[PDB]
């Protein structure tokens, strides 16, 4: 029990610490800055 | 090249986009007021698409 008490700190560290690596990665933007974006269709408006 | 049959063909299918409700008077057939109204009808089309992207 002793040990099993430390076990699940650490597996609390560790998820707190998984938790943090998936927000430093997400891709927003999905080269994309040259091509005209098809979610930006206010330059699709302004090419038609 | 849009023959004089398919140009009032167009003219009539434009005429109650325009007008709608209101009545359409007749016109004389010939050449040139058929020919004069589609080049207005085809730029105003343009224009009235053009203006729909802006409103969006």
């Amino acid at each position: 029990r002793q040990l099993e008490n430390l076990v699940q700190e650490l597996s609390q560290s560790n998820m707190m610490l998984y938790k943090q690596l998936e927000m430093l990665t997400d891709p927003s933007v999905s080269n994309p800055r040259n091509t005209i974006d098809t979610k930006d269709y206010s330059t699709h408006r302004l090419y038609q | 090249m849009e023959p004089q049959e398919e140009r009032e063909t167009q003219v009539a299918a434009w005429l109650k986009k325009i007008f709608g409700d209101h009545p359409i008077p007749q016109y004389e057939v010939n050449p040139r007021t058929t020919e004069i109204l589609h080049h207005l009808s085809e730029r105003n089309r343009v224009r009235d698409r053009d203006v729909y992207l802006v409103i969006e």
